[PDB]
């Protein structure tokens, strides 16, 4: 198995990687940096492929699939952020204008 | 002696409200130690803007601290290394190789762009926190760009170049009979326990993990040496420790210590590793378990200063710093993330709250009642 | 399908600059109780029966507002910044709505292509491996 | 296809360089055997060295075709290395600070930690990328709009000295050699340092675009950043409830059981590291107190048989009792009884002696059951901890042999009953499936029949003697090979306990 | 032609020498 989270190097050489981590050294995180594959030309930094679709990026088709849409597109339609937004934008306007006609009476 | 005690919701202590000087600067983000190093100084604005966006502004006094000079650092350093500090650049290492092999800068403490700003400004940041502890214009100063204790006289390691702690602690002893410092990184703070081995003015209490880790130093008989004997207490623990672990474990040394020292000041070390999730970390605390340690070192009414060093999750050092900054102003918080920036890196619930970690935890009792024996036994001494 | 990108772009920079607000509020939020407590102090009937206290607090509020006036107009540099960049992201955004009404070409069915090679390349990064 | 004619050409000189049909073969032989992944390379060539090595040429061909001390931890600094000058050291720095002691130096993470981290670092170095192109945009913004107010004369001289007046000499250079490629940022930063006049402009209109490209990318991979978090952090939090998923997925092979014993013994019997005392006569025991941990897991197994893809129904109608059987002839529980100076009278010491199939079947028994023997002295605690439960957990199980629950929810249902107390329980479907197959394999085989049937005939008597134990020791290995590992069972029905040792 | 790059790195350089 490979060898991430130890600081030691004292008998985990067996493991894989972990010929880059010491107990001179600080840092552990060398054995999960990621490796590249060179596919059609250009490297790419590499079971998730089974319990996550990558696939799922693919543009909608014109048939109107918005509500039955890839986990993805209803995360943003349905998100209420816009609303929040809003209030704190308008929280902010009070907040002002209520300095505004302390400093329109002043004058 | 060490009993078990189940681990509590924190509340905060109405009984003080002390003034609490929140030290930022905007510049310090912008450093970089490199592409697939852990240690980033991101961090300290990701916790800033949750800071900033959660609406805590109105209590604390934000401040800048202007950045240190040569001869304030020279206070503890020697020239020499901080000459090379300076002068090196991520250019000209090659003519200052045997400075880099002589002062162990490159394998650990990697030369990028204003790294010497970069320590100027920790160093000014701990020395204005002191310069206000010391005049009584505040009592709590929350020094988040400071944690850099690994680093040494003549060396710098760990990721740690200029040695801040060690600055503030004598800008405490300007005016102060005695000091006290604290830990809470799972590391071990070599340098600032070195400090001050032979001398009775400052205390350095470590909570290290032990063994084969990155420091190797901190056993339990180091007692001290001189007269400055029985004036350095060390907690060393294992791997596994949890919330409550770590209180029953804290608590008592700190209010015997203090019972018997009686510090004059107080410095709080506030390392962001030893949570759960952690990437060079091998702790199990939740933010609850980490503010236990603030929250209870600040309900005892002594002048405290808070530094942030450690962290290389990003989530889980910025909810645990944002926690601490609120619980100093004893308020809770929301424990809800509002929108900013950074929101998308907040986990997939965009909760406050991160759950620790089901991992086995390993300290057995009797070796924490055999600790606290020794410790106790030491401290007895004086 | 631009519209999505857009409201994925909207709330990150419409934070980034409240941040920015925010640290503006907090570098000046200890100055407006204070303010407003002259200015009604100022304001009170029975305030006129000294001379030299109407110059000091007049001073005091001169003092006050002295401090106050840069906070003031970094909000307006940092709210001009905010409408300008907002500006652009709704053009885009009713740009994208209006093609995708309009319709109820060649060159976006050309990316579709570019992005059919993409996701092309990526399926078979797994299988390949 | 390009670079493969070649190599035919090479092993067609080489075949005709060996000559011999046979040799040839034999080298063939090799190569397949290289080609399995079982010959490292350089057995690989010192082989090939014995062949191709008359000829120099295809052999490098071939070569170069596969490739004073107080403390513990601290030591005093002699008197010559306490000189170290710091200007800044008033008195106080000097009196109470230390210059003569120094210090000496003397858990796997899960893998969706892993990943967690992976995908936490992309979306780090993505933010840096953004803030240095944000920075360089603001430098060359700025530098834009100061030359284009200067006059023509100033801007045909304008020279850009290194630094472009940042903070950072080398913040803008990895931007600039990041959105063009690194042979040609190294021109293009002596271009814009010689010939702002023209560089700056188009740089920083390349700087615009590239902008907004990396900011569009990096809203398109958050999507499958989302649903990668989504799908892994929550199970990124058990750390004992993955790691021991994999140690049972890795236990149960055929030679561990056994390997197990064979080092238990070697370790603390056989070697006498004490060399003080005789070894232990058994090596592992094991307890079977309770008698209602039976029914239920021969239902679970009934239920298998019952929903099983790949088993006939005149074999599921053995099966059905053949639990039955060995259950009531092992633990005395409910010809015909069968298929439904050392005598010693009234026995109750009794011994099993099988193959490793026997042994394999009461291993994954006795595994499931010290699963549910745990349970037992925490049942209570947590029944009383939930309200401030042994139904339930057994109905739960029912429902994912039989198919009506998926595997999912198994793993979560416990984790609210049992925090920390259980982590064992998650993987019952693998190892009763492993027990139903054992059994099966137990039944079809022809000496696995034989040795059921001595143990059945030494079972039957209730009186043994020293010589009917070698009797059943050499009737049982008459039909055993000699290389298969002897093992031995005892099980006393005095404790209603069962012990075994290797032999 | 259906490039994406390739082709508008050289047309800078290119505007370069006109
Ligand atoms: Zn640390």
């Amino acid at each position: 198995p490979e060898a991430t989270g130890i600081s030691s190097n004292r008998g985990n050489k067996l493991l894989q990687r972990s010929e880059v981590v010491t107990r001179r050294d600080l840092n552990n995180s060398k054995p999960m940096i990621e490796q590249t594959v060179f596919y059609n030309g250009s490297e790419h930094r590499l079971d998730l492929s089974k319990l996550v679709n990558v696939k799922e990026i693919l543009t909608p088709i014109l048939s109107l699939g918005d509500i039955i849409n890839h986990k993805t597109i209803s995360r943003t339609f349905s998100s209420p952020i816009l609303k929040n937004l809003a209030l704190q934008i308008i929280l902010m306007i009070e907040k002002e204008q209520m300095s505004v006609v302390r400093y329109s009476q002043f004058l | 002696v060490y009993e078990a005690t189940p681990f509590d919701p924190i509340t905060v202590k109405p009984s003080d409200k002390r003034r609490v000087a929140y030290f930022y600067d905007a510049d310090v983000g912008n450093y970089a130690y490199g592409a697939g190093h852990p240690m980033k100084p991101h961090r300290i604005r990701m916790a800033h803007s949750l800071i900033m966006n959660y609406g805590l502004y109105k209590k604390m006094e934000i401040y800048r601290a202007k950045p240190a000079t040569k001869q304030e650092m020279c206070q503890f350093h020697t020239d020499e290394y901080i000459d090379f500090l300076s002068r090196v650049t991520p250019d000209n290492l090659e003519m200052f190789k045997r400075e880099s092999v002589k002062f162990n800068v490159g394998d650990d403490c990697p030369v990028f762009d204003g790294l010497y700003e970069y320590c100027s400004i920790s160093g000014g940041g701990s020395m204005e926190g002191a310069a206000r502890l010391n005049r009584g214009k505040c009592d709590v100063a929350v020094n988040y760009a400071g944690g850099l204790h690994h680093a040494k006289k003549s060396e710098a390691s760990g990721f740690c170049y200029l040695n801040d702690i060690v600055l503030g602690i004598i800008e405490l002893l300007r005016y102060h009979p005695r000091v006290l410092y604290i830990d809470i990184d799972v590391h071990h703070g070599d340098g600032v326990e070195e400090a001050f081995y032979t001398t009775d003015r400052v205390m350095t209490c470590s909570f290290h993990k032990y063994g084969e880790f990155f420091p190797g130093t901190g056993e339990l008989r180091d007692i001290g040496v001189g007269a400055g004997k029985n004036y350095a207490v060390n907690v060393p623990l294992r791997d596994g420790i949890d919330d409550a672990t770590y209180r029953s474990v804290f608590e008592p040394v700190i209010k015997k210590i203090m019972e018997w020292y009686q510090p004059s000041a107080v410095v709080l070390q506030c390392g962001g590793d030893s949570l759960s999730g952690d990437r060079l970390g091998c702790f199990n605390l939740s933010m609850e378990g980490h503010a236990n340690c603030v929250n209870y070192v600040k309900s005892f009414g002594i002048p405290m200063m808070v530094v942030g060093g450690g962290g290389y999750t990003m989530r889980n050092v910025a909810r645990t710093w944002c926690f601490e900054t609120g619980l100093l102003n004893n308020v809770v918080l929301d424990k809800d993330l509002p929108y900013n920036e950074y929101y998308e890196y907040y986990g997939p619930d965009y909760k406050l709250s991160v759950r620790p970690s089901n991992m086995f935890n390993v300290n057995t009792p009797e070796y924490l009642d055999k600790v606290m024996t020794n410790i106790f036994a030491n401290l007895e001494n004086t | 399908n631009d519209i999505t990108d857009v409201l994925e772009e909207f709330p990150l920079a419409t934070s980034r600059y409240l941040t920015l607000l925010h640290e503006i509020d907090a570098k000046c939020v200890h100055s407006m109780p204070n303010l407003n407590e002259r200015i009604d102090k100022f304001l009170k009937k029975d305030f006129n029966k000294d001379h030299q206290t109407q110059v000091r607090l007049l001073n005091n509020i001169n003092k006050i507002y002295e401090e106050l006036m840069p906070s003031l107009e970094e909000k307006m540099h940092v709210s001009s910044i905010m409408l300008d960049n907002l500006d652009r992201l709704t053009s885009r955004l009713e740009l994208a709505y209006e093609v995708a009404i309009k319709n109820t070409p060649a060159m976006h069915l050309h990316h579709e292509l570019m992005e059919k090679i993409e996701s092309k390349s990526n399926s078979k990064s797994s299988q390949a491996l | 296809n390009i670079s493969l004619n070649e190599e035919v050409t090479f092993f067609e000189k080489a075949k005709r360089y060996i000559g011999n049909k046979h040799l040839y073969t034999e080298f063939l032989k090799i190569l397949n055997l290289y080609s399995q992944d079982i010959l490292d390379l350089d057995d690989l060539v010192e082989k090939v060295d014995f062949y191709l090595g008359s000829n120099k040429e295809l052999f490098t061909w071939f070569k170069n075709f596969v490739g004073e001390a107080f403390g513990p931890s601290y030591k005093r600094l002699p008197k010559s290395d306490t000189f170290m000058p710091c200007s800044g050291r008033d008195d106080m720095c000097w009196e109470v600070l230390n210059d003569e002691w120094v210090g000496h130096p003397v858990h796997r993470k899960n893998q969706y930690e892993e990943t967690l981290f992976k995908i936490e670092e992309e979306r780090h170095e993505y933010d840096f990328y953004i803030e240095s192109n944000l920075r360089t945009i603001q430098c060359l913004e700025t530098i834009v709009n100061k030359i284009e107010n200067m006059t023509e004369n100033e801007k045909a001289n304008f020279k850009l000295p290194p630094g472009l007046g940042h903070t950072s000499m080398t913040i803008y250079k990895k931007v600039i050699r990041k959105v063009y490629d690194k042979e040609r940022g190294f021109e293009i930063i002596d271009a814009l340092h010689e010939h702002p006049a023209v560089t700056a402009p188009v740089v920083l209109k390349r700087l615009k675009q590239k902008d907004e490209e990396w900011r569009r990318a990096q809203r398109e991979w958050n999507k499958v950043w989302r649903e990668l978090e989504q799908k892994v952090f929550f199970k990124s939090l058990d750390h004992l409830g993955l790691t021991f998923k994999q140690a049972d997925k890795k236990l149960l092979t055929t030679k561990q059981l056994i390997s197990e014993i064979s080092s238990i013994k070697v370790d603390q019997t056989n070697k006498k590291i004490h060399w003080l005392t005789p070894k232990p006569k058994s090596q592992l025991d094991f307890d079977f107190p309770d008698k209602n941990i039976f029914y239920d897991i021969l239902c679970l197994a009934d239920t298998f048989i019952t929903h099983t893809t790949a088993y006939s129904n005149p074999d599921k109608e053995r099966l059905k009792d053949l639990l039955k059987y060995f259950i009531s002839l092992f633990f005395s529980i409910s010809l015909l009884d069968i298929l439904h100076q050392g005598i010693i009278q009234n026995r109750s010491i009794f011994n099993l002696f099988a193959n490793t199939n026997i042994y394999i079947f009461f291993r994954h028994w006795t595994t499931i059951y010290e699963r549910l023997l745990e349970i037992k002295q925490m049942n209570e605690r947590v029944t009383k901890e939930i309200n401030t439960a042994y139904k339930q957990v057994l109905r739960l199980s029912r429902r994912l042999i039989n198919g009506d629950l998926e595997h999912q929810w198994f793993e979560e249902s416990l984790r609210q009953a049992y925090n920390n107390k259980a982590f064992k329980l998650y993987t019952i479907d693998k190892v009763t499936q492993s027990l139903v197959k054992h059994a099966h394999t137990l039944m079809t085989d022809a000496k696995t029949a034989e040795i059921m049937a001595l143990f059945v005939k030494d079972r039957n008597a209730s009186t043994t003697s020293a010589k009917d134990q070698i009797i059943y020791r050499l009737q049982v290995r008459s039909h055993m090979s000699n290389t298969e590992n002897m093992f031995r069972i005892e099980f006393d029905k005095r404790t209603l306990h069962v012990s075994i040792q290797y032999i | 032609l259906n490039p994406l790059r390739d082709s508008e790195i050289n047309d800078d350089f290119h505007q370069w020498a006109q």
